[PDB]
């Protein structure tokens, strides 16, 4: 199991930002993060490629189709590696 | 021991007590503060250390782990006991034919485990595996003997001896001073380093006779 | 030979009472067989077979039959071959703590342990 | 005489959905403090000790990773387990949300364990179990692995039966499949749930699904190798259950290899597990070696944190089913819901339950939970004391905050701010408060209530008089007493009108520690102390065959009332809050008639309950033709009940409480216009009616009893028998312990004769036996309290016919005159 | 058990300080209760009448007779 | 490993599915496997025109699943 993955699981319960492979940007609370990067989130704000926003209560995004995630800086303080 | 240092009160008004059981010194030492006026320089002792239940075996024949007649039969009984959140089969489940009981090539016991467990609750030197070596005078062989509680029918002679050995023991423990200081002259290394002392190996008895002749 | 014929007859009576669900006859024949095992005329393997056939599918009746047998022949089996005592206790604990047994078999097991 | 990590701690506090508040409870010596110690060393590689018994609790809050790595903040209230100190447990039980009950594998359930499951279910907490001290089945008791299974199953089923006994709703049955129980060995670094063990199985071996696996291990599932498919009963192989073959037998072999064959087979077996160990670390002795191997294989602590996280309320979910009980209104308009939000915002309603004195000075640190809002340094706040009702605000002293601390066992890490949902040690709120406090916002007032002060499971019944040696220092001693009344939850101190200071406590060891702190720390005066005696009660045995009726000073109102005895069931219901008259008379009536064939007219007649809200006596009103004088009786009921409760409290015989009695009004000649003459001078009239009936036609005395549970070897049973005979015992039960070489004895003993019974027992048997004691019930003392033909030889012990006589003559001599 | 018997130190006392235990040691009550008897005589009559009718007149009739016929 | 997606929470709920190709459908989750292939019942194609057409019960390959959004509360 990968070092970044452990740090992701650490962000469960925190507000995170996710960009997909298609560039839609989802911000909200990370409920569950699976080993393969599958992500369950809640109370989302989504910002599309045209700039428009929307609001969603509940989402789940497949790990493969995630480009990246932004996590809190609360985590930064795994320095062993 | 000799006493440490050397009118009217109301609580001992003999009309105002109820005496059902006489207070006695063993209570007065179990609970120093509740049962005692002026408790000073008193150490508060209490212990209910979980009674250890180790069953000495008779022979090396029977297996190590073995229900002993001495143990009380479980025979746990209750109502129609219960039923589980038991995920019944006939749906599916299967173990990939790699995994196994974590180590089944190993037997439960050997001709060394019953012994090895008996060694686990044994007096201080023997429950070990390794330590430093002590001097020969530093090893009291008989202390564990006089530290015992009810000699139960020995002449008053030996009971008084028991109590006086306990007294000496306690005074030792009580008056213990840390080393607090150190200068470490080495008499014999200082001697050997001079041009006047030589060294050898002798029979004990020989240097015994030498020391006595030289004393004379 | 005479006591042997008596043993064969008590074996017939015990297997009859048991196989035909006759509580009284099975109980009496088990009484004679336990008295034999204590008088040292009936072997330990046959008493083992009796206790095992009674505790094969223990109900109130068959477990209680084993319990009555044991209340008298628990000394012979446990002093000649404690293996019988250990097997009896373990099998009792399993069949009376892991199957749908009631206060009847519960208290029979309790009497056994007593 | 944690730089980049405390910030992380703060953000965890701020999440309020990554924290869990749990109380670590159980019986005596069953593993709590060692659990906590090995745990803080897992996180930090960075009186009591001589006692070997913990007396007062300690809180720890630490950050633990689970079986997925997500860190949590854990609030762990390590309690003492001596049945005499149950007070401390109650404290934790309020300010926490779940309970981890530690049970011993070798003993099972005993006194304090069952009593704590009772106290935990009646306060509606979460209940988890750790069956600890499992090596005592392998190394010590030497049990075939299947009988280890049998014993574990037995313990779980019995705790299940009891938790069902005290709680109606079959919402939860405990079994490790649900994630309710860890298996542990605090000192040998092993704690595991079926979840954690199956995940270990998966991670080291192939990719098997650990969840579905864990669903299959405990509880009579067998497994056939060929099919590789677990089954209910159908091996005739005479094989073991899934549990044995897959979890126990491997654990037996681990231990047996470590302690038996450390020299030969251990390197091989260690290879087969994946642990590598240095030459230097295989030169350890067997206990350190065993623990090191078990730590290296079993990982740190995942079983516990997993079980708890999975079944903790998480104060955010948390609060709502709690403020039913804690809060005096619960949820009405403003604060019930506000707290239920658990938002770090606004209201700032906190509950402070402890005060840990600083070694140096007199001051304390109040310790409490912040339900709503967020506390900061210097924050001006207003306390709400225990007597404060909304229309008596003098009780609220107004103050501020000096420092803020957060706790590991004995390390104080000072912070600036704390949000709702945590515990905190607040400096500055010491001087205003006593046992309980409710903190609210200073100068920002909306309006505030208090949570009902702590309720305790046991009644404090032992009595000790205190005086200084020279009265010159009576004030200093008084300082001292205040302080200890501060630090001990159920220590009740009162200065009795005969001029003394009586201290009222739980047991002999309790009072010993009280006086230890009294003489050691809080005041250095030399103090005399009387011998222990107990507090009594008054009751009757038959009805007042004739009545004395009291009439006003200004002879206006005539009050006729008699007395008679209740039955025990309904009086205990009065105590249990089962017949709470907070109902309407309708519910009262159905209750009474339905259950004990009480009269519906008896129900219409029942007015109130006496000594206080909870008083085992009853006041009844039965005179129909004057009954319709509701103009006058409906007027006078207030003074009537006041005089009733006064009379019940202040005692007729020896100034002590009465119980188990029913009084009846049979003629109320009320003054027409019962103005202020009546209203003022009728309360003593009422209580003299009470005394009149009571003393008139059957005084009797009542004294408490103690429940004693004695562990003992098989032989020394007779020994304890004899002891209990000397002290008026009545041993009830004596029973094997299943799977142990010990017998358990359960017996009663008059709390009078309970003094030194423990040490007497242990001395006579060379420490082998050991008893704990609890108050259980009162009872009739066999004497006639009121007989002048009974004279008392003033120092030898009385025989039974006169115990009550003596008992009064002594106590009044010091109090009643 | 040094139970408040003996010497602090048997030291300069001329004795060994050995202690032992002394082996040779051994009238409205009836009228108020009639109104109580009368009490349920109105309610329980009006109740048993309520069981067969709560018209408050048929029960007042059964209660009025039970009050007059009993007091007679 | 060979893990399941954690979707039991979403079982028998109405969902909005964003697929690759800018494709979007809506339907009730009836099941799944470790590859995140889905069974969706009462499925409706939301054509880029805005028009919606009922396609019934269908299989969506997890490969081409970008994102799902619940139209219910879980
Ligand atoms: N054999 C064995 N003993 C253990 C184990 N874990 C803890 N102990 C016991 O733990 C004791 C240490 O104090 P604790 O019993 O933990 O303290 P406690 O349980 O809170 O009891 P109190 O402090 O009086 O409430 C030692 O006496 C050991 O007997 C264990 O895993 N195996
Ligand atoms: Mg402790």
């Amino acid at each position: 199991i990968g070092v970044p993955i452990k740090v992701l699981h650490e962000a469960e319960g925190h507000i995170v930002t996710c960009e997909t492979n298609t560039g839609e940007v989802y911000r909200g609370k990370l409920i569950e993060a699976e080993d393969n990067m599958n992500c369950q989130m809640s109370n989302i704000t989504v910002t599309y490629r045209d700039g428009r926003v929307a609001q969603l209560e509940q989402v789940y995004i497949r790990g493969s189709k995630i480009r990246f995630l932004i996590l809190p800086d609360m985590l930064k303080n795994m320095l062993k590696s | 021991f000799e006493p440490l240092v050397r009118d009217w009160n109301e609580f001992n008004d003999i009309n105002k007590i109820i005496i059902r059981q006489p207070i006695r010194t063993e209570y007065k030492i179990a609970f120093p503060y509740l049962y005692n006026n002026l408790p000073h320089h008193v150490h508060l002792t209490w212990y209910h250390t979980p009674n250890v239940v180790f069953i000495k075996t008779e022979d090396p024949d029977l297996p190590a782990f073995y229900f002993d007649p001495l143990i009380n039969p479980i025979s746990h009984r209750h109502s129609v006991k219960s039923q589980e959140p038991l995920p019944d089969d006939d749906e599916e489940f299967e173990l990939p034919e790699f995994v196994e009981p974590f180590l089944k090539d190993t037997p439960l016991y050997t001709d060394n485990t019953a012994n090895g467990i008996a060694l686990l609750w044994a007096p201080r030197p023997f429950n070990l595996r390794s330590g430093r070596t002590r001097r020969a005078l530093d090893i009291p062989l008989v202390k564990n003997w006089y530290r015992e509680h009810c000699p139960a029918g020995q002449p008053v002679k030996v009971r008084v001896s028991y109590q006086k050995l306990l007294k000496y023991y306690v005074l030792n423990a009580l008056k213990h001073r840390p080393p607090k200081a150190q200068k470490k002259r080495y008499l014999f290394r200082s001697f050997k380093a001079t041009k006047f002392f030589q060294s050898t190996k002798l029979d004990w008895v020989e240097v015994g006779l030498q020391v006595c002749r030289q004393g004379y | 030979q005479i006591g042997e014929l008596i043993l064969k007859r008590l074996i017939l009576n015990f297997r009859k009472g048991y196989r035909r669900n006759d509580k009284q006859l099975c109980l009496t024949a088990s009484k004679f067989v336990a008295h034999l095992i204590n008088q040292n005329v009936a072997h330990e393997v046959l008493c083992l077979e009796m206790l095992t056939l009674l505790l094969e599918r223990p109900t109130d009746d068959s477990v209680e039959v084993a319990i009555g047998f044991l209340k008298e022949c628990g000394l012979k089996l446990t002093q000649v071959s404690p293996r019988g005592i250990n097997a009896i206790f373990e099998r009792l604990r399993n069949i009376l703590h892991e199957s749908e047994i009631d206060k009847r078999v519960q208290y029979m097991i309790e009497v056994m342990f007593a | 005489t944690t730089v980049y990590e405390m910030d992380f701690l703060a953000d965890l506090m701020d999440n309020s959905e990554l924290i869990r508040n749990v109380t670590l409870c159980g019986h005596l010596h069953h593993g709590k403090t060692c659990f906590v110690d090995c745990l803080i060393e897992q996180t930090h590689p960075e009186t009591e000790q001589e006692r070997g018994v913990g007396i007062k609790s300690t809180p720890v809050t630490v950050v633990l990773p689970d079986t997925k790595g997500k860190s949590y903040l854990f609030n762990i209230m390590d309690t003492p387990g001596h049945v005499n100190f149950s007070d401390e447990v109650t404290a934790g039980l309020r300010i926490s949300d779940g309970v981890v009950l530690f049970i011993d594998a070798a003993e099972g359930v005993m006194l304090n364990t069952e009593r704590l499951i009772k106290h935990a279910v009646q306060e509606r907490l979460a209940v988890t179990v750790c069956i600890n001290k499992i090596d005592r089945l392998i190394l010590e008791l030497k049990l075939p692995p299947t009988d280890a299974y049998y014993k574990l199953r037995h313990i779980v089923d019995e705790v299940n039966g009891l938790i069902s006994m005290y709680s109606t709703d079959e919402n939860l049955i405990l079994s490790p499949l649900l994630g309710n129980v860890c298996f542990s060995s605090s000192q040998y670094s092993i704690c595991f749930t079926l979840g954690s063990f199956a995940k270990i199985y998966a991670d080291t071996f192939g990719d098997i699904n650990y969840q579905e696996f864990a669903k299959r291990l405990w509880g009579d599932i067998y497994f056939n190798p060929k099919t590789r498919k677990f089954t209910k009963k159908a091996p005739t192989s005479s094989s073991q259950r899934s549990f044995v073959e897959f979890i126990l037998e491997p654990l037996y072999k681990i231990l047996a290899q470590v302690v038996g064959d450390v020299d030969t087979s251990l390197p091989r077996t260690l290879d087969e597990l994946g642990i590598h160990l240095t030459k230097e670390e295989l030169k350890l002795n067997i206990r350190p070696l065993l623990r090191l191997v078990c730590k290296k294989f079993f990982g740190e602590f995942t079983g516990f944190v997993d079980m708890c996280v999975q079944h903790i309320p998480s104060p955010k979910v948390g609060a709502k089913p709690k403020i039913e009980h804690t809060y005096t209104g619960g949820v009405d308009s403003d604060l019930g819901e506000a707290m239920s939000d658990c938002d770090p915002d606004g209201p700032l309603m906190c509950h402070t339950t402890k005060m840990y004195s600083t070694d140096d000075g007199v001051q304390f640190h109040a310790f409490g939970r912040v339900l709503s809002g967020t506390i900061h340094a210097g924050q001006p706040v207003k306390v709400l004391g225990e007597n404060y009702t909304l229309e008596d605000e003098e009780d609220s002293q107004i103050c501020t905050v000096g420092r803020l601390w957060i706790s590991v066992a004995r390390y104080h890490i000072e912070v600036n701010r704390v949000p709702a949902g945590n515990w905190v040690l607040i400096e500055g709120v010491d001087q205003p408060i006593v046992k309980t406090a409710t903190i609210t916002e200073p100068r920002g007032n909306e309006e505030a209530q208090i949570f009902r002060p702590l309720k305790f499971n046991t009644t404090s019944v032992i009595k000790i008089a205190v005086e200084p040696v020279n009265p010159s220092e009576l004030p200093k001693m008084l300082d001292g007493l205040r302080k200890v009344n501060k630090s001990y939850p159920s220590l009740t101190t009162k200065v009795e009108e005969s001029g003394e200071h009586v201290i009222l406590g739980t047991g002999e060891l309790y009072l010993d520690c009280v006086m230890h702190d009294l003489r050691k720390m809080y005041s250095e005066i030399d103090i005399k102390v009387a011998d222990p005696v107990v507090t009594f009660c008054e009751t009757v045995v038959e009805t007042s065959s004739l009545k004395c009726f009291a009439e006003t000073p200004n002879k206006k109102n005539k009050i006729t009332m008699i007395a008679e005895p209740l039955e025990k069931g309904l009086a205990e219901d009065i105590e249990n809050e089962v017949v709470q008259i907070t109902w309407n008379r309708k519910k009262l009536g159905e209750f009474f008639q339905t259950k004990y064939d009480w009269d519906l007219l008896a129900a219409r007649s029942i007015w109130a309950f006496g000594p206080d809200a909870t008083g085992p006596n009853i006041l009844v009103d039965d005179t129909l033709p004057s009954e319709v004088d509701k103009a006058l009786l409906g007027s006078v009921k207030d003074s009537i009940v006041q005089g009733f409760q006064w009379g019940t409290r202040e005692g007729p015989l020896c100034d002590e409480l009465i119980r188990n009695v029913k009084f009846k009004i049979l003629d109320a000649v009320v003054a027409q216009e019962p103005l202020h003459r009546g209203g003022g001078q009728i309360i003593p009239t009422a209580r003299r009616v009470v005394y009149s009936a009571f003393l008139m036609a059957t005084p009797r005395l009542m004294e408490p009893y103690y429940f004693v549970e004695v562990q003992a070897p098989a032989d020394c049973v007779s020994a304890v028998y004899t002891v209990l005979a000397r002290r008026r015992g009545h041993v009830t039960q004596d029973a094997p312990i299943p799977g142990s070489p010990l017998y358990t004895i359960k017996a009663f003993i008059p709390a009078i004769d309970s003094f030194g019974f423990e040490t007497d027992l242990r001395t006579h048997t060379q420490g082998q036996a050991f008893s704990l004691s609890v108050f259980h019930h009162w009872q009739i003392v066999p004497g006639d309290p009121l007989d002048k033909s009974i004279v008392i030889r003033p120092l030898e012990p009385q025989p039974a016919p006169h115990l009550a006589r003596e008992f009064m003559i002594k106590t009044r001599r010091r109090k009643g005159l | 058990m040094y139970n408040g018997i003996g010497l602090p130190t048997p030291r300069g006392s001329g004795t060994n300080g050995y202690v032992q235990r002394n082996l040779s040691l051994v009238p409205d009550i009836l009228d108020h209760e009639r109104k109580r008897r009368v009490e349920l005589r109105c309610l329980e009559l009006e109740e048993m009448m309520e069981e067969q009718g709560y018209e408050e007149q048929q029960i007042q009739e059964k209660v009025a007779t039970f009050r007059l016929m009993l007091l007679e | 490993k060979a893990h399941p997606p954690e979707l039991k929470k979403f079982m028998d709920k109405k969902l909005s599915l964003k697929l690759n190709g800018g494709r979007h459908v809506q339907g009730i989750l009836r099941g799944f496997d470790p590859f995140m292939n889905l069974v969706i019942d009462e499925c409706v194609e939301m054509a880029t025109s805005g028009q919606q057409n009922n396609i019934g019960m269908v299989v969506i390959r997890g490969n081409s699943i970008i994102m799902l959004e619940a139209l219910e509360r879980v």
